[PDB]
């Protein structure tokens, strides 16, 4: 197999959102996509975004604390997702933003629209034109788990992957 | 957060880095490499993008042609600079540059034709509303306080000597030694595969650099310690490899520091670096030669080794003639020293009035940025 | 005969060998490898004896575990080492050590600590009366009559880099690179395997070796070639099977060489070793590379693959700036080069006065090797 | 040949010379540098036979520290300048000293301790039969013919201003300058390095000097030059180096010779060379400052920059009052004129009344010297 | 290897005649030795000096107009020999004289005699106590042109090899 899948313009729109920031005022940074889920929508001829589902920078200081377990809840294995994440981590100086796509493929999940997911990577990724660092995880414990994102950044340089976890 | 933050990008043979104001060190660090097609790109399909900038290049040097847009401070190739510029801002520290002004760093003595073209791609390429152009030398001194004395910088990429005198440099007291950082991880893989580890490609050089902030260690008095390491016994020294194993080292503790001091071990003729400094001094004033050694210090890259201050006094009191006080300057963020000096003063308010800003590019042209420094 | 006729032993990281003086090359060469119960000895009536060194082992790979004595050019462990020297002279020579002296050779850069413990195993495991260290470089070079230049070893085990200035070799002009002899062997059987014929079992991977030096060729360019190649003719090339089958060989015939040349085939990201040469040229001193070019030297285990010549100059012409002359040394002994150098100059007469003796060890000590050469 | 061909040793900082009378020119030029071991010798077997005097020594700069015989054109230390006339006699010139009578150059107003005790060396050291002591300053203006004037001399090595009146220099009108023709060689590189070229070891030191005599040139003003230099165009020109790079060369061409104009540039705080002479002149009896100006002499080692005549006088110019008449004297052997002055009037017949012998200095002693001159 | 010969005094003793010339009457200049030819004796456990083969600065006024052809000749590449050269040459102002010892170790030539040859240069030039600088060819064409002497001198300055050649 190669590409099973070839862009229907919506991922790079809502990736351009994410790449410039789209902010300002101190209304929209808190309103900046800390996560965003996307999906292949029927017929999976076209690869879109998910307008039910997303997460928020913002969220941290309006009412949820931990965004990284949000996504862990709303990613079931049940269903197979492409996400973008912001790794938002502090490396003792100070902390940056790592850009990373989060690939949920469980195998445990329905296999007729986890299977075109799985083929779709190649796809996929191909319109991301070559992606940093990925996680990837096809069951709740690797998601859920703090050390995976961790690994990603070495793991001898990191005390707090959100301040208080690690 | 809005009034201008100042975004601070810092300009080396290698391990670039970038970061806000306020800041105690800078946000984010990155290699300095460029990649195109090699070997007519290694089979099967060529054409492609390429043209990558960062670590993620790292992997990729192999089926990639890597070219140094800054070659040991300075930058011949403006091409693979500006994709430099574009990668930091939009994917390094995820910042828009219109909102932040932003501060680049040079190497002392820098060239008068590179310095009106910077500025000239900056208001032009980029937009950017402010910037300043800096030395990394000259803030290294001015962190400690002090704006007499002469200051041995460690760069990321490139080691320059540059002693100041009321915040100007001495033209001929200045000399360019290429062994700094990048360089030092090189050698210290070189080193380690002679022992009986194997270290045959480019992708685990990148591994050795971790090796070095965790165990390069400079030792008190370098013969006597030869004799001692011959025993081994608490000389080895744990290290953690991704895999699993552990390599063990023990006389390359002190050993690998002292290329600096001896670089008759690389094959080099060439006198020591330490040496190099002490020429500087001998060719300043001799009445201002007693200040100078009470004015001393030493920032940046790699001169975080531990020991390295105690080795330091000792090749100084050889090399001076005697009778007098040397004094050694030590800031606890010597590391982050160059990247930390430009960072506080970009954003207080009187530093409103002392910007180069776009609108008075466009009028006078590149000989503005000659014309308002002192 | 009766003087000290000079018992030369040759190691590597496999393929050694051994000779007599005033030889015009090595009477014996054998198999690097020792082994011992592997996999609990492979069923019914384990204990025995088990430490086999030479070709004998090698059928018995199977049922015995192989440990490298020799690991790309040095000596790990000792344990195996001093076996191969034991059944080198009972076994292989079949000549006592106690009426002929042993020279011992080492690759380059050779480390220090090894260097002190070999000359002590010598004196007093074996009790050798005379022994000398040499470097296979350094003679290959010298066997041309030339002291000025640059050698390319292809030895039977490693290949090193090393351009020898007045008998000094340039630390800072030489790279190990592990493929050499043994590894291309292994190399010419996975890429005859995918065209259709079968190995599946160490015992045929000698095999493959009789057919690298009577079936190894170089084309004299390599693209041009691959198209000549799918048309057949007579580009198959017979060879001799023990069991009778004919193994025929066509675009197999240039290609193996090129993995060398083109890493990449392998799938390696690595550059090729020719311009590994270049790169050593590139580090030395400017005023001397065009002497360089004329003291080129090819010499040892597989540079006697036909064709080989030709596309060495081929490279090196495309590598080089150009204006210049480029001159290639060929040397016709040399696969035995390495081991000739070695083999005449140690029972002349006035290279009695230069012998480190037993007699001398027990005096100075370890300390002894360092201080008379040169 | 025979007679007494008269064997002249011309003495400076660097770059000293040596011939034969008739002679219009000196036959042999080398390096003044003697070398002992430096940095405990480098590593491996240090005692050795070490006090290298040529060129020979410059490549072993690394391993020999460096002793200068000859510090600014007087002689500090007896033991090295011995080695230089052993060498050129033996070794450079490669005639016996027993045939041909030598004669010794001397810097103005050398000390009188040194002139008694040089001759002492000649007359019991090397058993000359006869030598002389000359002024290279004297010998230049006495070359053009004319007895009466003032001559700034470019020294191989150090750069001294002497005005002459009938033999006699004014010990009030002499100061000395360091910087001459080795210094420059120096810099000229310095400033290579800046805009781009790699130069980090006293080894390709000496290539620039290739450079020098090819590519310095000085421009007829200044400013108005370095703005037609930054468009490039032809000022770019073309240079060989040994290896085959060629490294251009665009607004250095006219900005090295700069330096002795305008030491600013090196971070001198120091009056130009030209206006050194002019102060020379002004401490000068006024009824005789019209006549040397028409009596000025360029002459030695780097006064052979093309357009360098042509700048004097634009600057005498500048500096002169006004209302009278400048003229420069251009003697076309003016690289060789201190030592041309020397040869030619060494073995006519009448020279041979006024040597100074062997045989007259055992009577008198050291205090012969004095006596005889005028 | 390190140094296959120790010194038989003889090499010395003919250096030594031309390092001090030992020339003053116009009868002996001319019988002063351009170039010398040095060889080890059978058993090579000596190193002296050939009384057959030698090059006098004589000869070109003599009878031989180029010393430096009469040596490719003498000098088979069918024989390996060490030999001392005088470099007599002119560079644009006048002419001085260049102590260059000659390396004659043709890989071609027997291989009994020349092994010792190429192995005892360390050896030879040990008793030279360092040598200014040196000419090496395996071959009569390196030998026989000209450029490879003026390679020492620059060849950028030099408008005359033998005051005819260049």
């Amino acid at each position: 197999m190669a590409s099973g899948v070839a862009v229907s313009d919506g991922v790079i729109k809502v990736f351009n959102d994410m790449k410039v920031r789209k902010s300002s005022t101190p209304e929209e940074v808190k309103k900046r996509k800390k996560a965003v889920l996307f999906c292949l929508s029927e017929d999976k001829k076209n690869i879109i975004l998910e307008e039910g589902k997303e997460i928020l920078v913002g969220d941290v200081g309006q009412t949820v604390d931990d965004p990284y377990a949000t996504f862990v809840k709303m990613l079931p294995d049940k269903d197979c997702r492409y996400a973008l994440y912001d790794a938002t981590y502090e490396t003792k100086e100070s902390k940056k933003e790592d850009l990373v796509f989060i690939f949920w493929a469980p195998e445990s999940a329905p296999l007729k629209s986890k299977m075109i997911y799985a083929s779709s990577k190649d796809a996929i990724k191909k319109k991301l034109t070559g992606i940093k660092h990925e996680l990837q995880a096809n069951c709740y414990e690797e998601v859920k788990d703090r050390c995976t994102l961790a690994e990603k950044l070495g793991g001898s340089a990191v005390i707090s992957l959100e301040g208080k976890p690690l | 957060d809005d009034d201008i933050a100042a975004l601070v990008v810092d300009n080396g043979s290698g391990m670039c880095k970038a970061g806000f104001a306020g800041d105690d060190a800078p946000r984010a660090v990155f290699p300095s490499i460029v990649g195109r097609p090699r070997h007519q790109g290694v089979m099967v399909g060529m054409g492609q993008k390429d043209s990558y900038v960062g670590d993620e290049a790292q992997s990729k040097r192999g089926i990639l042609t890597l070219k140094y847009p800054i070659e040991h401070g300075i930058v011949t190739n403006w091409d693979d600079m500006e994709k430099i510029w574009h990668h930091t801002f939009y994917n390094e520290l995820r910042v828009a540059p219109e909102e932040h002004p932003v501060l680049l760093t040079e190497a002392p003595l820098n060239p008068k034709a590179n310095r009106e073209k910077m500025t000239q791609i900056m208001f032009e390429t980029f937009n950017t509303p402010a910037m300043y152009v800096a030395i990394q030398a000259v803030l290294s001194l001015y962190a400690s306080g002090r704006t007499t004395g002469i200051v041995m910088d460690s760069g990321d990429g490139v080691t320059h000597t540059v002693p100041i005198y009321e915040g100007y440099a001495l033209p001929h007291a200045i000399l360019r030694l290429d062994l700094a950082g990048r360089d030092l991880t090189d050698y210290l893989m070189k080193i380690l595969t002679e022992r009986g580890y194997s270290f045959t490609t480019t992708a685990e050089r990148e591994i050795v650099r971790d090796i070095k902030e965790k165990l390069c260690y400079v030792a008190l008095d370098f013969e006597q310690e030869m004799a001692t390491a011959a025993s081994s016994s608490s000389l080895e020294k744990s290290y953690e490899l991704p895999d699993g194993q552990v390599i063990t080292i023990g006389n390359e503790r002190f050993r690998c520091p002292e290329a600096l001091f001896q670089p008759s071990f690389l094959g080099m003729e060439s006198c020591g670096i330490h040496e190099t400094t002490f020429n500087s001094i001998m060719k300043c004033d001799v009445d201002i030669r007693k200040d100078l050694y009470a004015n001393t210090v030493l920032s940046g890259g790699t001169t975080m080794y531990p020991g390295i201050a105690d080795r330091m006094q000792k090749e100084i009191t050889a090399l001076a003639p005697s009778t007098m006080k040397i004094k050694i300057i030590a800031p606890p963020e010597r590391k982050y020293s160059v990247w930390i000096g430009g960072s506080i003063l970009a954003s207080l308010s009187t530093f409103q009035q002392m910007w180069i800003s776009k609108q008075e590019y466009d009028e006078s042209g590149p000989s503005i940025v000659h014309r308002k420094c002192f």
